[PDB]
DNA sequence: TTTTCCTCGAA
RNA sequence: AUUGAAAGUUCUGUUUCGAAGAAAACC
């Protein structure tokens, strides 16, 4: 299992409209980090035949894992649903064993816009290294899943609803799954969260919960 | 109306001037004489001429002290009455009017409840070199003992169209301070608006009686007279002045 | 119409004040932007307004009409030019007020023959229904000339005494020299003539019939402002005025000749003119000039001596 | 299309207002960032709107029209621009409201055939089908050069009085003084030329007919813009103008030149005109300069000295 | 691919409106928070939105495409930028829809001979087998700089006045001047290439013959956005703008440099340009930099110093 | 440094 | 190529008409 950190410098902000009056997310889910790597390899292409369907380019992607959090301060707004935060910054890990370094640090130097067109995003810095299967107490500052106990406060604790893999193919809904985040409603930020996880993968300092 | 200019020669306040020169314009500070310098001498002489003759002079005003009628406590010791309404304002300047010919000549304001105004029938100016000191001089005879007021008639106007022409007269007389080394004088006498050419340049008696004829018939006028004197053709100013009372 | 440019000298002037400040009277003064060789700078020098001006104007005004024979108002001639904007004034006229918009022009008509000033200097009307009349003489401020890097001008303060026989006295007066200059504007077409629009009313006929001689009162007022009877603080203040340089125009069509800021202003404005006839299909174009400092005049332009002589031929023409 | 950039100079000037306070007039006043070398700045300084330059150039087309014998509308006759927004307009002057989409363009040539107003300077129609023109000249509003360090600029308030015999009358109106520049933009290429798209109906013919007057009086109309005949309060603030730098670039693609901020905005817009028309594929592109301050200006480029002869070479071109 | 970031200078501005409450028409604007020594605030400031320049954008090469000879849509010859997206596009157009996925490279294929603006500019057509296209140009939102410890920008609110005759007319317009940012990417490689997996169907031969004159209209057409052609209420409104910092940056792998927010954004973006050359084995890549506002650039670049040159080089490459 | 005023109207 | 792919809240309007800080005073 290895893994690697981005740092992101983005230009104006993000929106990712909610399926089914449009509001919008506070942080982007892992869907849209998944596809914002694949564009490094699949660019160009629009459609594909997965053999049943025309889904996406996106859909071979869909066994890494990655995470994602803010190191600034910005607000939402609805005025479809956006967060400004210009000139800010946004650190994403991607932790995976089914590629070597080689093919996820060239694809993470390859990274241009999450969420729509407009949102646009540059790429600060990369590192790649090797990740420490951990089963202990930890204080995690990354969004992860509902399942995941807590033994601190609740007081810094919003819930969302994301969608799985099944989402990638057009005409049907991905399925849904509740996620927590330690961030403050306004203005908007994150604090750290001290939980006793199963199973986390320690990347450097930071251990990143996933179950 | 009696209109002059006049060019002196004399053989410290201090005034900016703008000064035309072949390269375009120049400012200069020159010294100079204020305008109130002036005016307090021919009142005096006007006092001096009224009170000979006969004429009324104000309690004050006898001495040469010219508050006239400004403060309540002047009112108090020349013995009126204030003015008490607008209406009753025209009133009071009939008695500030048969009282004082300086009053009337050279107007007055009086400040208070009911302020009541009237301006100057002679107007000056600074006197500026052309050192040759020159200036100039306007007085309107036609309003002299005339109520500028707007308003009924009041009782008492008959003795002013009696006085009126001895006040003219005393007026007319009162000049001779003014004009008295003499070196070029322009006096014109009309019955229309006028001003007589400064005396800055030596060629200014031709350009103004020029200007007489036509302005005149410009302003269908009916009456233009003039009078020059260079040290018609006058010697004295006291002729001069013979020469203004009898025309 | 009739517009010009005029340039003046004044010193040792104060005509125009503004409020008081302790014992001190104050000459007004204005912010002028400058173009020197460095760039551009903003300096602060001594002005005249342009409502002395138009007052001295209505008042000569009034004095002509009277002598002539034209009606003038009731409060109009007493030297108060409040003309019809309260209703104190309307009562003692003896004007009724507007009813309807249709009324308007009638009202109009009914002002326009009782005073020349309502006809010559506008007015206006604030109520149920609003009445305005422009003004057909436009003047502007008196600013000194422009020219050069420095302002040919100066302001100062004086100190004057009362005397008094029992001292219990002081006070400043400001005073101020400059190389003023004025530019104007008479448009004697519609002159006598309704500035509203509607039906015909009773009344004009006689409107038309004193038309040649409310022009010619009109254009015989300007000799007042030309010869430079405006102002206050005339009776120890007279101000040495001069005229140094004159343009007029007599056009059909509208035209601004060229202010007498820069030393050559008479040869533009009468290329101008020369071209600007030609290009807006226009059929008469006269030229006046009046020069006494002896500056660059151009060719193919009558050159009079006084004023007089300008009033005259505007008169005949 | 025609387009230019203009600076003036002007003085002691109050031509647009806005609501008053007490008895105080105020000059319209907006927010610029301007760039010092510390950094970024924000200022408040006075401007001009925008629409009063409108105004004053229609009521210029509006004369030439009527004096060359082009058709204008009846409430246009007189200088009010409601045009044809409201149905009280269409009601006076005699137009049916068009019934659905495809009459439309019908509309529209009515309307085109009855005011030239309503042809060079669009217009709006809101109902049923709304129907729209944009406006074929484009304007701006009037800002002081935001040259340098330093705002070439100044407002102030000044104190007026009216006269009375009893008393029972005070007012203060806000004059400035500034440098302005403004850059304008028409298109006669599409003057006379119904911009609404479906099927040719009768009445177009006599449109190609009066192209060619159409765009003469259009041309023409600009020389109360660039010779300063706008604003308002003219009749005693009667501002003092003076045209300094102006530049016309008239080509066959879009195009715009600098903004006469800078010292040099002739230069660079010349060059920029030249790469353009390679750039493009153009097949026409000519300027003219008038330089008066003497600045920078280039090579190969046309001379001019006054206003008439840019009209005069934009009619014949 | 070719990537920018720019920094404009604007005054007197709006290019953006939105609801209107009353009589009052509103700017954009978006929160942002400022951090303090005593703590932080939520700032509104204008903002210029990014669908106002795609149209801009595409409405110029609309003209470019017409001028040299590409098809253009029947639709998109008017400025109705629908694109083939209901079926009554369609039947307009004339062209049947996509029976089931196979076909569906064939329909885009025609789709992508008719129409130029539905190939550069992307379309998408809903039903029952849905075509997509993504745009090759994209643009992000005009905001501006968040840079040092004050925000220039001001945003404030202005009166106007319809006049008339017969009262019976009054809105009010915000205006806005700020240092705005933006930033934009463009892949030229992409241009008339079939975005969907299948065999090659016929007509791709022409597709590849009229290839490079696609692509150089693609190019001609960021002429019309980087020289501030763009937005709204530009005929009365008509705004000022410069350029002040661009950063242009033309590669053969997916990049984009830093955003013009910090005062140093060139030398960062040149060393992350370095760095992923480096790493992602790239042959060629070149910056092109025009700086007027004196900020630090590094060595390695090319200096420009207008925009068509920048237009030129682009072409060339 | 004393007196007087210190905006009206219609959108 | 990411609930992603396609979208100008756009056109039309003067804050205008009018009004003297004036009267009296010795360095």
């Amino acid at each position: 299992m290895i893994y690697s950190k981005v740092f992101l410098k983005l230009h104006w902000g993000f929106s990712v409209v909610k399926p089914l009056a449009k509001p919008g997310f506070y942080l982007p889910p892992p869907t849209t980090l998944i596809g914002a790597l694949s564009y490094g390899k699949f660019r160009g292409v629009d459609n594909i035949n997965l053999g049943n369907v025309y889904g996406s380019p996106a859909y071979n992607f869909r066994n890494i894992m990655a995470t994602a959090r803010l190191e600034s301060e910005g607000v939402y707004t609805e005025d479809t649903g956006k967060v400004y935060i210009p000139n800010g910054r946004l650190v994403v890990v991607y932790v995976t064993d089914s590629i070597s370094k080689e093919e996820l640090e060239k694809l993470c130097w390859s990274i241009t816009r999450i969420g729509c067109k407009e949102c646009l995003a540059s790429v600060e810095n990369v590192e790649v290294g090797e990740a420490k299967k951990v089963s202990g107490r930890v204080k995690t500052r990354y969004y992860f899943r509902d399942t995941v106990k807590v033994v601190g406060r609740k007081e810094f604790l919003e819930y969302v609803t994301f969608w799985e893999e099944n989402g990638y193919i057009w005409g049907k809904e991905g399925s849904p799954v509740r996620y927590i985040l330690p961030i403050t409603t306004y203005p908007l930020a994150s604090k750290e969260v001290e939980v006793e996880a199963k199973e986390a993968y320690e990347v450097g300092g930071e251990y990143v919960v996933f179950s | 109306m009696i209109s002059g200019s006049v060019r002196f020669l004399v053989n410290h306040r201090t005034a900016p001037v703008v000064l035309k020169t072949s390269t375009g314009y120049l400012v200069r500070y020159v010294p100079v004489i204020s305008g109130e310098a002036l005016a307090h001498a021919y009142q005096a002489s006007l006092v001096d001429i009224a009170k000979k003759e006969g004429l009324p002079v104000g309690s004050l005003s006898s001495q040469y002290e010219f508050i006239k009628f400004s403060t309540d406590e002047a009112l108090k010791i020349e013995g009126i009455k204030e003015p008490k309404d607008y209406n009753d304002a025209r009133r009071f300047e009939v008695e500030v009017m048969l009282k004082d010919v300086i009053a009337d000549v050279g107007g007055f304001m009086y400040a208070g409840g009911a302020p009541v105004r009237r301006t100057s029938r002679i107007k000056l100016g600074y006197m500026i070199p052309a050192a040759l000191y020159t200036f100039s001089f306007e007085l309107d005879e036609d309003l002299i003992a005339v109520p500028s007021t707007f308003g009924e008639k009041v009782k008492g106007e008959e003795e002013l169209e009696r006085q009126k022409a001895k006040r003219v007269k005393s007026a007319i007389k009162a000049l001779y301070s003014l004009l008295s080394k003499l070196m070029s004088l322009v006096v014109t006498k009309t019955d229309f608006p006028f001003m007589p050419e400064p005396a800055h340049d030596d060629d200014y008696i031709k350009t103004t009686i020029m200007r007489l004829g036509k302005a005149k018939g410009v302003l269908n006028g009916n009456l233009a007279k003039a009078y020059v004197i260079n040290n018609t053709v006058l010697s004295t100013v006291e002729d001069l002045v013979v020469k203004l009372e009898e025309e | 119409m009739i517009s010009g440019s005029v340039r003046f000298l004044v010193n040792l002037e104060s005509l125009n004040g503004v409020e008081s400040i302790g014992n001190l009277t104050k000459h007004r003064t204005a912010p002028v932007v400058l173009k020197t060789s460095t760039g551009y700078l903003v300096r602060y020098v001594p002005v005249i307004s342009g409502e002395a001006l138009a007052h001295a104007y209505q008042a000569s005004l009034v004095d002509i009409a009277k002598k002539e024979g034209l009606p003038v108002g009731s409060l109009s001639s007493q030297y108060e030019f409040i003309k019809f904007s309260t209703d104190e004034a309307l009562k003692i006229e003896g004007i009724k007020e507007p009813k309807d918009y249709n009324d308007a022009r009638r009202f109009e008509v009914e002002v326009m023959l009782k005073d020349v000033i309502a006809d010559v200097g506008g007015f206006m009307y604030a109520g149920g229904a609003p009445v305005r009349r422009t003004s057909r003489i436009k003047l502007g401020y008196m600013i000194p000339a422009l020219r050069g890097d420095e302002i040919p001008a100066q302001l100062e303060a004086q100190f004057h005494v009362r005397f008094s026989n029992k001292p219990v006295a002081i006070f400043n007066v400001e005073v101020s020299s400059a190389l003023y200059t004025f530019s104007f504007e008479l448009d004697e077409d519609l002159i006598a003539v309704p500035s509203t629009f509607g039906e015909k009313v009773k009344g004009e006929e006689e409107l038309e019939r004193q038309k040649a001689k409310r022009v010619k009162s009109a254009i015989k007022a300007l000799y007042s402002l030309l010869s430079g009877n405006f102002g206050g603080k005339r009776s120890r203040f007279l101000p040495s005025m001069k005229l140094m340089s004159l343009v007029v125009t007599k056009t059909d069509f509208p035209f601004m000749p060229e202010p007498a800021h820069d030393d050559d202003y008479i040869k533009t404005t009468i290329m101008r003119l020369g071209k600007a006839k030609g290009v807006l299909n226009g059929n008469l174009a006269k030229a006046y000039v009046i020069n006494n400092e002896g500056i660059e005049v151009g060719e193919g332009v009558t050159v009079l001596s006084t004023v007089e002589d300008l009033v005259v031929k505007l008169e005949e023409e």
